[PDB]
C-alpha cells in the first residue's frame, strides 16, 4: 500500500543495469553502417527538413538548436551546440559535414563564439549521406512524445566510419578509431566486390594506413597490421 | 492587516492578508526580522509565515506590555507595508514622446 | 570488436539492401501511373457519350456509379494497348475481372473518379500525343526495372 | 432460416469462448445468473415485482416473473413472432441466445392479453410455431431449460449457496423487489425482501460483531446523472471492510469512488476534533489509519457510461466520480456529527485511544532546533525547514536542482515537511578518498543538514533530526544513476540509518494521457502498453461469421495477451531465423516428432509451407525447399532455402527445434487461432463497421481507431509539473506510494557494491555482459 | 506575431519555449535570448499582469522570490484574450515593414 | 467589356477560368449552386455599401 519493503540489492541492480544499458545502446557508441551517433543523425535530419542546403543563405545556430531540442532531442541545448561546433572544425574532421560562418575556435586553444553570433548550413558532401531518403529505403521510429518520425539509419553512399573515425566513453567499454583517405577506401571496396575472398594482406595493398587532418609523420609500421588483423593496436605519431 | 485578541489570556496578534503591488514577501520578512534584531522596533515576540493553498497568512505576536495599534503604525511608517506609487504617463504619439 | 573486412562487408550489404528497396518503390509507382494513364487515354475516344451521360446525371455520385455500368469500346487505342505485353504494366492488386477482357474495357471506381476531374483544356490533341509519349516512356522504365 | 443453423453451430463449436469455463462449474451458474438478470431488468415495472427461482429434481431450473410479457407480434419483414426473433436472431452486431444454443431443451410460456402462449426449442431449433393453449387473466413469463450434457462435464449439479449469496446481494441493491428461492431435491425456502436497502446491508454484515453506537449514517442523492449511496457504522474490532459497487457490479480493487470517501472522512473527522478541542486536551494527533479501524461501509454509484481498467471490471477509472462523492460526504458528515453528540464522543474516544496506542511504540527523541526567521541556527541557506520540533513527526525531501526545488516548495505542507536541493551528479565515494570526500561542498551541506556527524568518531546516530528521509529524483535514467549514488553514500558512510529504516524512495510519474474528458497518470512503458491495450478493446465486438453472437470480452483479452507474448518471443529470436517464416508456422499444421522417420509427409508439409510463403511475398524474395536424409536414426529433417538481395541462405529445421519450447508455444497459440474466423467475419467498435479477413488486420484496425484524439505529455523533470499535480501525485500522505529500504544479506550486498561501484572494470563488464546481453533469450515458454 | 505565425493557438498542445525563442531570435529580434525568455516569463505571471497574455505549463516563479525554471523545461501557448489583439490581421488593416 | 446589348464580352482571365472547368461541373446539381452564391454576393455588396 502506502509503504512497501524492498531489498537494497534488487533496487541497486535494476537501476544500474537500466542506466548502463541506456548509455551503452543510445548515447556513446556509433553504428557500423553509417558511423553516426544518434545526436549527429538527429541534427542532420533536422537541418535537412528545414531546407538548409549547401547553395542557399545561412541560418542562425539558435534556430536550429531550438528546433532540434523542441522536436527530436529531449536534452540540454549546450551539448547540442558543442556537438555542432565540432563538426565544422577543419582540424577535427577529415571531411567536414557542416559549413560555418564566424569564429569556430582555433588549434591554439581559443573557444568558439556564443550561438547568438554564428551561422551554419549543410556541406556539399553531407547531401550524399541522405540520398534517396524519400523512397522508403530505411525504417522510421517515433519521437519521445509520439508526434514525429525519425529515420533509424541513413542511406549513405559514403563509408563515413572509416573516413571520419569515432571516439566515445561508455560504461565498461570505450572506442577509438582513426580517420582514413576516401580514394583508398573506395579502391578497397571495389577490390572486395571483385573478390569477396581477399585476405587482410591483399586489402592492405590499397589501404596502407590512417591519414590525419594535421599531416605529421607516423613512426613505425607495426601496430597497424595488428590493429587491422585483430582490432587493437598502438601507433606513434611524430612531428615534422 | 488587523488585530485579533484572545478571549481568555487577552494576548493579541497581528494577521496580514494582502501586500502592496510589486513587493517581495521574503525581503519584507527579512527586513522586519532585521529591525527587531537591532532593537529599533519594540513590542514583537514571535514572527512566522503560515501561507498555504487557502491564501496568504503572516502572524506577528506582541509582548505583554505593548499595544498592537502602535506597533502596526510603526510597521506602516518604517517597513514596506505602505509604499508610494508615482504616476507618470508617457507614450509615443505619431512617433513622438508626449 | 571488428576488423576491416567486417566493416567493408557490412557497407556492401547495406548498399545492396538500399538499392533493392529503391527499385521496388520505383516499380510500384510506375505501374500505378501507367494504370491511371490507360483510363485517361480511353475516355478521349468516347467524348460525346460520356458528356451526354454526365449531363443527364443529377448528382456526381450518380454519374460515377453510372460510368462503371457498361464496357467501353477501345476504338483507336487498341494498337496502343497491344504494345503492353502480358501483365507488365498491370498493378499487382488488380482483380482479374477488370481491364481489357474482349475488345472492351472495364473501368474501376478510382479510374471513374479520375475521369470526372479532367480539365476542358485536355481536349487538345497535343495532350493526346503527350499521353502516348508518357506511356511509352513508362513501358521502357518498367522493362528496365524488371 | 439457414443462417440460424450457422450461428448455432458456431456457438456450439467453441462453447468455452462464449459462456466461460465448462469443467469447474462457472458457466453452469452464469447462464442462470444471465437469465435472472434479464428477468429482474424486465420485471422492474411489475405490480408486485416478484421473482421465483426453482431447482427441480430432474436437474432443471425455471425463472418466473410477473411483469409485462414479451411481445407476441409478427415482424412484417420476418414473418415470425417477435419471441422467436429475440430467442434466435443476433439483433445486429454488438443474452438468451447463447443459453438457448447451449441447452438441449428449452420451454417458453408467455401469457398476456388474456391468452396463454407456449413454444418448445430443441438444441435451438423450434419444433412448432407459437400457439395459443388457453385464456388467462394475468401477465408473466417463464423460462425452463435443461443444460446440455455434451458440453458441461465434471460438475453438473447446481448448488444452493452460490445462488443465495448473489440473490441476497441483488435484493439488497434493488430496493422493493422480492426474490424467492425454492428447492425440491431436499426442500428449502428463502425470502429476500428488504425496503431499507443499504442500511439492511450494513446491519447484516455487522451482526456477529459488536457495534458501539446505535445510529447508522446514511444518505442518498443525485447531482447530475450520478447517484451516490453510502452507509457506515463502527464496531469494536481492529479491521477495515469497505464494499464498492458500480451498476450492481462489485469492484475488488476500489477505484475513483473510494479515494473521495477516504479523503472526506479524514477531513471531516480532523476538522471536528480540532474544533471541539479534544486534540488540544490530549497530546496526540490522529491520522487516516486510526480513524478507519473497526469500520464497515458500503458505497454504490450509478453512472451512464462507466470506464474500467480492464475487461474484468475490478477497478473504476472514471475521473468525474471522485468529486461527486467527496463533496456530498463533506457536506453531510458534519451535519450527522452535529446532531448526535453521544456517537461522536464514543468515536472520538476510540480514535484517541488508538492514536495514543500508536505513540507508545517509538523511541526516546529529544527535541531539535528549527531554522526560523529570528534564528538561522547555522544551517544551510538552501534549506526550507519545517515548523515541527519533534523529529519523529518530520520528513526531509532531496531533489536534483533549483527548478524542482521551487516546484516542490510551492506545493508542500509547511508544517512538517522540508526541502533540500542539490546540484547535479554527486561525488562517487567508492572511488574517492576520505579527504577528497571531506573537501566536497554538496556532501558537506548534506552532512550539516542531517546533523549526525561524520568519520565514525563523533558520528552519533542518535542525533538524527528527521526520522524519515525520502529520495525524490526525476523519472528518467539519470534519476536512477543519482539514486544509486545516494544509496552508495548512505550504505558506505551511515549504515545505522539504513539498518533502523529511515530511508524511503518516492515514485513520481513519467507520462500523462488525456482523451476527451478522461485523464490518467502513467508510470513507465509497461503501464503505457497496458493502457493502449485497454483503450483499444473498449466497446469492441467480433463476429466470426455473418450471423453469430459476439465473443466475450475476457476471451478476446486473453487471446490478445497471448498473441502479444508470442509476438515478443518471436521478435527476440529474429537473429537465427527469418521472421516471415516464423510468423507462418502458426497457421500450419503441427509437425509431430513421430512424423519425422516416416518420410512422404515432411515433403508435403514443407512444399505447402514454401508455396504459402511464395504466394504472399511482396519484397522480391524466392523460397525453395529440400529434404535431408539422416542415416543414424533414419530421420528426415526439413530444409528451407531463401534468396534475399541476391544472397542465398539455408535454414535447417533439425530435431532439436521440433522438440523445443518455442515451437511448442507457437503450436499452442496456433491451436486456438487456426480455423477461427470464417469467410464473412466483421469487426466493429462503437458505430464504425469494418469487414476483416485476419486477426492481425482487425487488431491493427482497432489500434489505429483507438488513437484518435489522444494526447500524450512527457515530464523531463519535476520543474515541468505544476505544484498541485506534484502534491496530489507524490506528496499527499493519503494518495502516495513509497518503498522502505531493508538489507537481507550483508555479504552479498557488500560484494555487489564492490563489484558495481568499484574501480576495477573487468568484473563490471563481465557482470553487465552476463546479466544484460545473456539471460534475455528465455527458452522456457512456461 | 511569431507565436501567431507558428500556429500556437489557445486550444491546442503546448510547445517548448526554446523553439519560440529560437524563432524570435533568428527571424525578427537581433538581440540576445535570455532577455527574450525573461520577457516571455513576465507575461504569464498572474501577479504581474491584470490580464495575462500567455498560458504557461510548469514552474514560472512565485511571489516569495522564487525564480522560474530554465527554458529547457517549460511550455507555453497563447491565451484566449490574446486572439482579440490580432483580429482581422490578414485583411489589410495595418502596415508592414521589413 | 461585360453586357452591352443582349451580348456578353469576355476578358482574358475569364476565358482562362473557362478552360479550367472540371467535367463534374456539368452535373445538374452543380449548376444551381452558382445562382445561390450570386444573391448572397449581391446582398453582401449592398450591406458593405
Ligand atoms: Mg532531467
Amino acid at each position: 500500500r502506502e509503504i512497501t519493503p524492498v531489498n537494497i540489492e534488487e533496487e541497486l541492480k535494476s537501476s544500474y543495469l537500466d542506466y548502463a544499458m541506456s548509455v551503452i545502446v543510445g548515447r556513446a557508441l556509433p553504428d557500423v553502417r553509417d558511423g553516426l551517433k544518434p545526436v549527429h543523425r538527429r541534427v542532420l535530419y533536422a537541418m535537412n527538413v528545414l531546407g538548409n542546403d549547401w547553395n542557399k543563405a545561412y541560418k542562425k545556430s539558435a534556430r536550429v538548436v531550438g528546433d532540434v531540442i523542441g522536436k527530436y532531442h529531449p536534452h540540454g541545448d549546450s551539448a547540442v551546440y558543442d556537438t555542432i561546433v565540432r563538426m565544422a572544425q577543419p582540424f577535427s574532421l577529415r571531411y567536414m559535414l557542416v559549413d560555418g560562418q564566424g569564429n569556430f575556435g582555433s588549434i591554439d586553444g581559443d573557444s568558439a563564439a556564443a550561438m547568438r553570433y554564428t551561422e551554419i548550413r549543410l556541406a556539399k558532401i553531407a547531401h550524399e549521406l541522405m540520398a534517396d531518403l524519400e523512397k522508403e529505403t530505411v525504417d522510421f521510429v517515433d519521437n519521445y512524445d509520439g508526434t514525429e518520425k525519425i529515420p533509424d539509419v541513413m542511406p549513405t553512399k559514403i563509408p563515413n566510419l572509416l573516413v571520419n573515425g569515432s571516439s566515445g566513453i561508455a560504461v565498461g567499454m570505450a572506442t577509438n578509431i582513426p580517420p582514413h583517405n576516401l580514394t583508398e577506401v573506395i579502391n578497397g571496396c571495389l577490390a572486395y566486390i571483385d573478390d569477396e575472398d581477399i585476405s587482410i594482406e591483399g586489402l592492405m595493398e590499397h589501404i596502407p594506413g590512417p591519414d590525419f587532418p594535421t599531416a605529421a609523420i607516423i613512426n613505425g609500421r607495426r601496430g597497424i597490421e595488428e590493429a587491422y588483423r585483430t582490432g587493437r593496436g598502438k601507433v606513434y605519431i611524430r612531428a615534422r | 492587516a488587523e488585530v485579533e485578541v484572545d478571549a481568555k489570556t487577552g494576548r493579541e496578534t497581528i494577521i496580514v492578508h494582502e501586500i502592496p503591488y510589486q513587493v517581495n514577501k521574503a525581503r519584507l520578512i527579512e527586513k522586519i526580522a532585521e529591525l527587531v534584531k537591532e532593537k529599533r522596533v519594540e513590542g514583537i515576540s514571535a514572527l512566522r509565515d503560515e501561507s498555504d493553498k487557502d491564501g496568504m497568512r503572516i502572524v506577528i505576536e506582541v509582548k505583554r506590555d505593548a499595544v498592537g495599534e502602535v506597533v502596526l503604525n510603526n510597521l506602516y511608517s518604517q517597513t514596506q507595508l505602505q509604499v508610494s506609487f508615482g504616476i507618470n504617463m508617457v507614450a509615443l504619439h505619431h512617433g513622438q514622446p508626449k | 570488436i571488428m576488423n576491416l573486412k567486417d566493416i567493408i562487408a557490412a557497407f556492401v550489404r547495406h548498399r545492396r539492401e538500399v538499392v533493392t528497396r529503391r527499385t521496388i518503390f520505383e516499380l510500384r509507382k510506375a505501374r500505378d501511373r501507367a494504370h491511371i494513364l490507360e483510363a485517361l487515354a480511353v475516355a478521349l475516344a468516347n467524348i460525346d457519350p460520356i458528356i451526354e451521360l454526365i449531363r443527364h446525371a443529377p448528382t456526381p455520385a450518380e454519374a460515377k456509379t453510372a460510368l462503371v455500368a457498361n464496357p467501353w469500346q477501345l476504338g483507336n487505342v487498341a494498337a496502343m494497348l497491344e504494345r503492353a505485353g502480358d501483365d507488365a504494366a498491370r498493378p499487382e492488386w488488380l482483380e482479374p475481372e477488370f481491364g481489357v477482357r474482349d475488345g472492351l474495357y472495364y473501368l474501376t471506381e478510382q479510374q471513374a473518379q479520375a475521369i470526372l476531374d479532367l480539365r476542358l483544356q485536355k481536349l487538345t490533341g497535343l495532350e493526346h500525343e503527350k499521353l502516348l509519349d508518357e506511356y511509352k516512356e513508362l513501358l521502357d522504365q518498367i522493362a528496365e526495372l524488371l | 432460416s439457414i443462417k440460424v443453423l450457422k450461428g448455432l453451430d458456431a456457438v456450439r463449436k467453441r462453447p468455452g469462448m462464449y459462456i466461460g469455463d465448462t469443467d469447474d462449474g462457472t458457466g453452469l451458474h452464469h447462464m442462470v445468473f444471465e437469465v435472472v438478470d434479464n428477468a429482474i431488468d424486465e420485471a422492474l415495472a411489475g405490480h408486485c415485482k416478484e421473482i421465483i427461482v426453482t431447482i427441480h429434481a430432474d436437474n432443471s431450473v425455471s425463472v418466473q416473473d410477473d411483469g409485462r410479457g414479451i411481445p407476441t407480434g409478427i415482424h412484417p419483414e420476418e414473418g415470425v413472432s417477435a419471441a422467436e426473433v429475440i430467442m434466435t436472431v443476433l439483433h445486429a452486431g454488438g443474452g438468451v441466445s447463447v443459453v438457448n444454443a447451449l441447452s438441449q431443451k428449452l420451454e417458453l410460456v408467455i401469457q398476456r392479453e388474456g391468452k396463454i402462449h407456449r413454444q418448445i426449442y430443441e438444441h435451438g431449433v423450434p419444433q412448432a410455431p407459437l400457439a395459443v393453449t388457453g385464456e388467462t387473466e394475468k401477465t408473466g413469463t417463464m423460462v425452463r431449460f435443461w443444460p446440455s450434457l455434451e458440453t458441461f462435464t465434471n460438475v453438473t449439479e447446481f448448488e444452493y449457496e452460490i445462488l443465495a449469496k448473489r440473490l441476497r446481494e441483488l435484493s439488497f441493491l434493488n430496493s422493493g423487489v422480492s426474490i424467492r428461492l425454492r428447492d425440491k431435491r431436499d426442500g428449502k425456502e428463502d425470502h429476500f425482501h428488504y425496503e431499507g436497502g443499504i442500511k439492511a446491508f450494513v446491519e447484516y454484515l455487522n451482526k456477529n460483531k459488536t457495534p458501539i453506537h446505535p445510529n447508522i449514517f446514511y444518505f442518498s442523492t443525485e447531482k447530475d446523472g450520478i447517484g451516490v449511496e453510502v452507509a457506515l457504522q463502527w464496531n469494536d474490532g481492529f479491521q477495515e471492510n469497505i464494499y464498492c459497487f458500480t451498476n450492481n457490479i462489485p469492484q475488488r480493487d476500489g477505484g475513483t469512488h473510494l479515494a473521495g470517501f477516504r479523503a472526506a472522512m479524514t477531513r471531516t473527522l480532523n476538522a471536528y476534533m480540532d474544533k471541539e478541542g479534544y486534540s488540544k486536551k490530549a497530546k496526540v494527533s490522529a491520522t487516516g489509519d486510526d480513524a478507519r479501524e473497526g469500520l464497515i461501509a458500503v458505497v454504490s454509484v450509478k453512472v451512464p457510461d462507466p470506464k474500467f481498467s480492464s475487461q474484468t471490471k475490478d477497478k473504476l477509472v472514471s475521473s468525474e466520480v471522485k468529486s461527486a462523492v467527496e463533496q456530498q460526504m463533506n457536506e453531510l458528515l458534519a451535519e450527522y456529527l452535529l446532531e448526535n453528540p453521544t456517537d461522536a464522543k464514543i468515536v472520538v474516544g476510540k480514535i484517541i485511544d488508538a492514536a495514543r496506542a500508536r505513540e507508545a511504540a517509538r523511541r526516546a527523541r529529544e527535541m531539535t532546533r528549527r531554522k526560523g526567521a529570528l534564528d538561522l541556527a547555522g544551517l544551510p541557506g538552501k534549506l526550507a525547514d519545517c515548523q515541527e520540533r519533534d523529529p519523529a513527526l518530520s520528513e526531509l525531501y532531496l531533489v536534483e536542482g533549483d527548478s524542482a526545488g521551487g516546484s516542490a516548495k510551492q506545493g508542500r505542507n509547511r508544517k512538517n515537511q522540508a526541502i533540500l536541493p542539490l546540484k547535479g551528479k554527486i561525488l562517487n565515494v567508492e572511488k574517492a578518498r576520505f579527504d577528497k570526500m571531506l573537501s566536497s561542498q554538496e556532501v558537506a551541506t548534506l552532512i550539516t543538514a542531517l546533523g549526525c556527524g561524520i568519520g565514525r568518531d563523533e558520528y552519533n546516530p542518535d542525533k538524527l533530526r528527521y526520522h524519515s528521509i525520502i529520495i525524490m529524483t526525476d523519472a528518467d535514467v539519470d534519476g536512477s544513476h543519482i539514486r544509486t549514488l545516494l544509496l552508495t553514500f548512505f550504505y558506505r558512510q551511515m549504515p545505522e540509518i539504513v539498518e533502523r529504516g529511515h530511508v524511503y524512495i518516492a515514485q513520481p510519474p513519467l507520462y500523462k494521457v488525456k482523451k476527451g474528458k478522461q485523464e490518467q497518470y502513467i508510470k513507465d512503458d509497461e503501464a503505457m502498453d497496458q493502457y493502449q491495450i485497454s483503450i483499444a478493446l473498449d466497446g469492441a465486438t467480433l463476429h466470426t461469421n455473418a450471423s453469430a453472437p459476439a465473443l466475450a470480452g475476457e476471451a478476446l483479452e486473453k487471446l490478445v495477451s497471448e498473441y502479444n507474448a508470442t509476438q515478443k518471443m518471436i521478435n527476440r529470436m529474429e537473429r537465427r531465423y527469418p521472421k516471415a517464416m516464423l510468423k507462418e508456422l502458426i497457421y500450419q499444421p503441427t509437425l509431430t516428432e513421430a512424423d519425422l522417420s516416416d518420410e512422404q509427409t515432411v515433403t508435403r508439409w514443407v512444399n505447402a509451407l514454401v508455396s504459402e510463403l511464395n504466394d504472399k511475398e511482396q519484397h522480391g524474395s524466392q523460397w525453395k525447399f529440400d529434404v535431408h536424409t539422416n542415416a543414424e536414426q533414419n530421420l528426415f529433417e526439413p530444409i528451407v532455402r531463401v534468396r534475399t538481395h541476391g544472397v542465398d541462405t539455408d535454414y535447417p529445421l533439425d530435431h532439436e527445434f521440433i522438440t523445443g519450447g518455442e515451437y511448442r508455444r507457437i503450436c499452442t497459440l496456433g491451436e486456438k487461432l487456426r480455423g477461427l474466423l470464417e469467410e464473412d467475419a466483421f469487426i466493429e467498435r462503437g458505430e464504425r463497421r469494418q469487414p476483416v479477413a485476419s486477426f492481425e488486420q482487425a487488431l491493427d484496425w482497432l489500434v489505429k481507431e483507438s488513437r484518435r484524439g489522444l494526447s500524450i505529455q512527457r515530464y523531463k523533470g519535476l520543474g515541468e509539473m505544476n505544484p498541485e499535480q506534484l502534491w496530489e501525485t507524490t506528496m499527499d500522505p493519503e494518495s502516495r506510494r513509497m518503498l522502505r529500504v531493508t538489507v537481507k544479506d550483508a555479504i552479498a550486498a557488500d560484494q555487489l557494491f564492490t563489484t558495481l561501484m568499484g574501480d576495477a572494470v573487468e568484473p563490471r563488464r563481465a557482470f553487465i555482459e552476463e546479466n544484460a546481453l545473456k539471460a534475455a533469450n528465455i527458452d522456457i515458454e512456461n
